[PDB]
């Protein structure tokens, strides 16, 4: 009935569903690219265009480029460092299962209203599931925040310049040309935090609804 | 780098492999056939059941052939000095394993055939022993194949 | 038909032997008389 | 009636267990891209340019599990149908 | 790499908690003795072989070897 | 002492470690539960298969056995000859091995393998998820697994023997027979505790003490044990596992010798003494 | 090039191929050849049915023929000493397979002919075990065929 | 530049080890089958109990299996020529010790056969003496593997 | 510098030690098993107390292991070329002395366990004689240890 739709329960549930689906939909396919260049004493050997592609789940340990070695026209393999796919995979799989749970709850509110009000059994288990979900979402959000901070640390051009040995040699002045963009990750973690706060509010609302 | 004519060793390996298997198969067949030939008169309903050991001997013969053809596929004078005597060792291995299988299967067939001749239920235990003889043959094949491909 | 029965049975019987000699013989005397109980439960037999 | 359960239960069990482990194996061939710790074998003889075509092979070999699982499911359906013939 | 303290500590805590708490919460039924003995014996011997297994790997004396192709593959698969 | 409450457990685990396979245990438990489901059906069911009767009569064995077999397969990381990739491998990377005075030997590696000497300086350490899967690929895994499994099997056997023999004490106390304790049980515990607990502490100490850096001149437990057993102690050429162990080892030898006379002639002597007292 | 008198091993391979088949087929036509005569007095009506092992021993000899004539056909002056080894192995293998087959055929045939003399209905099963004996002989033949064409 | 013909101090060692295992096990099944045929005509309740020595007919195959494939895996292109002699030793060692054990197992199988015809209680002593046999095979495995790792 | 064939003799020595000891133990257990089965059929009492000759057979088993471990200790890759033959002779001597104690214990224990069939008081004297074969095995071991030292 339309009274359930007008009830703040379904309204809040639908809003949280929309925010969550947008959140992990944007989270699971974030892409980007960062550029640089290396020049040595021999300008015939300098490579002015060095493009490195990075994509979710941000396995920086796996992402790579082969930059010139600047000795006798050689080349070497420089590989980025950092494993972020752990917390990231955790967050997105958590979000996907939570989104399945959200559509399940919405379907219960839409089609199974009768079984929902049946003996007030469904509401209590639904509330307990929501509480477990809120705690584990908090854990995932904290892990995601720490991990994206670590990624921001790993995006420093000076670091990647330093590890590659030949930048340490004379005449080898490597400059970063385009820095990576981390605004999308900031927006996604903001969406996750709003998801957390909204589900805490809906937790309190469901708690007083049970009584 | 390779001593010439190492392929002779593989030739003799394939030979011996089918040799000793054939020996075992003949040994099993003689005994099983003579055993049934007496007692099928008194228990003719076990004639259908008697085929179980002889096809086991046939599996031994099959194993001889499969090792022989494997070595034939891998045979060549252009061996690196480290692959032909492998065929020799594996052939001897599997062949005499088939020989031992034929020994056991024939004699156990003789004992168990009169066993079932007295009492029909003993068949299941007899088949258990035949299974075991085949398990032995299978182990022989296992090590033989490991040496064949390595 | 090989691993789950033949090898399983071999290991099973090996463990049985292990506790029949290496565990049992240390303390268990081995001398005793099993009690036969009487009942009319054998009317089901 | 025809093809009773006493000889089709084996087909049922085999089909179910087969679909189980082939879906697991296809999942480990396309998502893990058949990491070599789990799958040494590979069909190439020239990979000195890069690892990309080896990845393409990993999807190619994981594609071989879909036909497997699907027609085992067909065989299981037919086995259930044989069983229902009572 | 990994830190050797934390696995040992978590397993000590978990298995000791099981082995100690279990017998005191089971009900007083006809089979309390047998369940207590089986739980205690599982805990002790089980944590024991796991201890053996984990402190076997500790402090390796020689490193494993890999084929050239397997190497070149793990060069790009991870780490 | 009824030995049911002890076999009921230890027989499962010993089958499970003798049956260290994951998926095979899974299949065994699947069949066991399939029998469990149709219990009341089969109880009201007549059959002639007698192996089948002995097995559903002992289903309580096999189900628990299979559970522990699955768990042991989880230890060994051997589910159908394969290992699950937790990706905790911490052995090799590109810049490290190239930083160990190396490069592009894989050009020649098309025909060779080139085992890496240990102690890279950054790799190693524990693998909390069981056996590190990397061994499954290495063809020298035989040495690692052989040493491992041999040692743990010997220790498990020692533990089981030492635990099981202790029930004779329960027997001796329940029947008020300390006569079986005086010239009996006590020297038994003495010799076994020495002869095997010494080996246990030896292997634990070696595992906790020496690293691959000290691999050169590193003794083995075999040579120490046989030297102890044989009365042979070379004056040099073999460093001790620890200082002063010669004294402890010879004390262990003489102590083990000293337990034998207690089991031979003292109990007949005291029995004869009491008998002559009665006469 | 072809080393000096390279043909030797094949020259002996053909001889072995035919002569060990001469042992097997001769034993085969010996055993049943006498047992059938012993049986014939009591009941002659099954005589042609009981002859079946003898011709089959002849077939073992024919296997010997095919291998021998193959070796002789490939036999020439310019032998690489690779095919010579192949022919030697083939001949030995087929010959001794025929030997094992001949022994099994002879013993099983005597037991079978007297058994059928006592009771008619066992004849076809006797022929089944006898067929198996030829299956083994055929495996010997095919191994020699592989070697003759390698 | 290792000596030529080096890897075969491994190949033949593996082959021989499993060879003698195959002999020993098959003889174990020989005597076990004759014994069980003897027993079960008169004591059917002891059939599956007398199947017990049959499972230990196979452990001789298991020990040789272990040693054989260990030698197989440890075999390489070029050897240091100090491990392959250990492989030859260990192979012959365990194989022939196991063959002796197999003789003992078959004949003590016959002993317990003739034992339990009147008194089923002797089952326990049969199994006890039977345990006393395979310890030799396990001992052979011990020394063989000590050599294979020396 | 040293010959390429140094450890042949040592590893064969270990093999000979363990394997002849295994033969001896197998034969001792052979005759013990037959005799115990018979005597146990006759009367239940001494089935458990007639295991002691089998214990002495197990002692023959531990012997070869002791000497084999000694050889394994004193074995290396480039042996001095005058210790390896000492290992050979030590293994042969101890193993065949184990064989000596083997058939001595076996036949004597069979005679004793049959002779106790109506005479419970022969049991102790036979034990004394069987204790004497352990002295023969120990006599041999003495020689074995003296070779172990050098």
């Amino acid at each position: 009935q339309f009274r359930v739709v007008k009830e703040p329960l379904g309204f809040v549930k639908v809003l949280q569903w929309v925010f969550a689906i947008f959140a992990f939909a944007t989270c699971g396919s974030y892409t980007g690219e960062l550029r640089l260049s290396v020049e040595c004493a021999n300008k015939t050997e300098s490579a002015l265009n060095i493009e490195v592609e990075f994509e979710y789940p941000f396995r920086l340990h796996q992402v790579y480029f082969d930059a010139p070695s600047c000795v006798k026209g050689g080349t070497t393999k420089i590989f980025l460092v950092g494993d972020y796919s752990s917390s990231a995979e955790f967050f997105v799989t958590v979000a996907v299962f939570a989104f399945l749970y959200s559509m399940g709850a919405l379907a219960t509110y839409i089609f199974l209203q009768n079984k929902y009000r049946e003996n007030n059994k469904g509401p209590m288990m639904d509330f307990l599931a929501t509480a477990v979900f809120a705690f584990m979402w908090l854990v995932s959000s904290s892990a995601w925040a720490k991990g994206l901070s670590d990624v921001k640390m790993a995006t420093d051009p000076e670091n990647i310049i330093k590890e590659m040995p030949m930048c340490r040699q004379t005449g080898n002045t490597c400059k970063e040309l385009r820095d990576p963009v981390t605004s999308g990750l900031n927006t996604s973690v903001v969406f996750g935090f709003l998801n957390l706060v909204l589900w805490v509010g809906n937790l309190w609302f469901v708690f007083k609804e049970t009584g | 780098n390779n001593p010439e004519y190492s392929s002779f060793f593989g030739v003799m390996g394939a030979s011996s492999a089918m040799v000793f298997s054939a020996m075992g198969a003949a040994y099993g067949t003689a005994k099983s056939g003579t055993g049934i030939a007496a007692m099928s008169v008194m228990r003719p309903e076990l004639i259908m059941k008697s085929i179980i050991p002889v096809v086991m001997a046939g599996i031994i013969a099959i194993y001889g052939l499969v090792v022989a053809v494997l070595i034939a596929n891998s045979l060549t004078d252009g061996i690196t000095l480290y692959r032909s005597f492998l065929q020799l060792g594996a052939g001897l291995s599997v062949g005499l394993s088939g020989l031992a299988a034929g020994f056991a299967i024939g004699i156990v067939g003789d004992a168990g055939v009169r066993g079932t001749a007295q009492q029909p239920r003993l068949f299941v235990g007899m088949i258990l022993i035949l299974i075991f003889a085949e398990v032995l043959g299978l182990y022989g094949l296992i090590v033989a194949l490991i040496l064949s491909t390595k | 038909a090989i691993l789950l029965i033949m090898e399983g049975l071999s290991a099973f019987l090996h463990a049985l032997r292990l506790h029949w000699v290496e565990f049992q013989n240390k303390f268990y005397t081995g001398t005793g008389f099993k009690f036969l109980p009487f009942s009319f439960e054998h009317i089901r037999e | 009636l025809c093809c009773g359960p006493k000889l089709a239960a084996c087909g049922i069990v085999l089909s179910a267990w087969g679909v189980i482990m082939l879906i697991m194996l296809g999942i480990f061939f396309n998502v893990h891209s058949a990491v070599l710790i789990e799958d040494v074998p590979f069909t190439e003889k020239d990979f000195e340019n890069g690892p990309q075509n080896i990845y393409n092979l990993y999807e190619q070999v994981s594609y071989n599990c879909f036909i497997a699982a699907g027609l085992y499911l067909l065989l299981g359906g037919f086995s259930f149908c044989q069983v229902r013939l009572n | 790499a990994h830190s050797f303290a934390l696995p040992v500590i978590i397993f000590t805590t978990f298995w000791g908690l099981i082995g100690i708490a279990g017998p005191w919460f089971v009900p007083k039924g006809p089979n309390r003795g047998v369940i207590i003995t089986m739980l205690v014996a599982t805990a002790v011997c089980c944590y024991l072989f796991w201890l053996i297994a984990i402190l076997a790997q500790l402090n390796p004396l020689f490193g494993p070897q890999l084929k050239n192709e397997t190497i070149w593959y793990v060069r790009f698969l991870w780490e | 002492i009824n030995p049911a409450p002890y076999t009921v457990i230890t027989f499962p685990f010993l089958f499970a470690v003798m049956f260290g396979d994951f998926g095979h245990g899974i299949l065994m438990t699947l069949f066991a539960v399939w029998m469990v489901l149709r219990e009341s059906r089969i109880l009201s069911q007549k059959h002639e298969n007698e192996m089948f009767s002995m097995v559903f009569s002992g289903r309580y064995i096999i189900l628990l056995m299979g559970l522990f077999s699955i768990y042991t397969g989880l230890i060994y990381n051997d589910c159908f000859s394969k290992s699950l990739n937790i990706f905790g491998s911490s052995w090799s990377v590109r810049p490290m091995f190239t930083q160990g005075n190396w490069t592009e030997e894989t050009l020649l590696g098309s025909s060779v393998l080139q085992l890496n000497p240990a102690i890279p300086g950054v790799f190693g350490g524990p693998y909390p998820f069981g056996i590190d899967p990397i061994w499954n690929i290495a063809t020298n895994k035989l040495t690692f697994l052989n040493s491992f499994k041999m040692k743990m099997s010997v220790i498990l056997g020692i533990i089981h023997m030492l635990f099981g023999v202790s029930l004779s004490l329960f027997n001796h106390i329940y029947f008020k027979k300390p006569l079986n304790i005086y010239f009996g049980f006590i020297p038994e515990i003495i010799f076994m505790s020495s002869l095997f607990g010494y080996l246990v502490i030896l292997i634990f100490y070696k595992w906790t003490a020496y690293d691959a850096h000290s691999s050169r001149n590193a003794p083995s437990l075999l040579i120490h044990f046989i030297n102890m057993f044989l009365f042979s102690y070379p004056e040099s050429g073999n460093a001790m596992l620890y200082s002063g162990q010669k004294g402890i080892q010879c004390f262990l030898i003489v102590v083990a010798m000293l337990c034998v006379p207690w089991m031979l002639l003292f109990k007949p002597l005291i029995l004869r003494h009491q008998y002559l007292r009665k006469k």
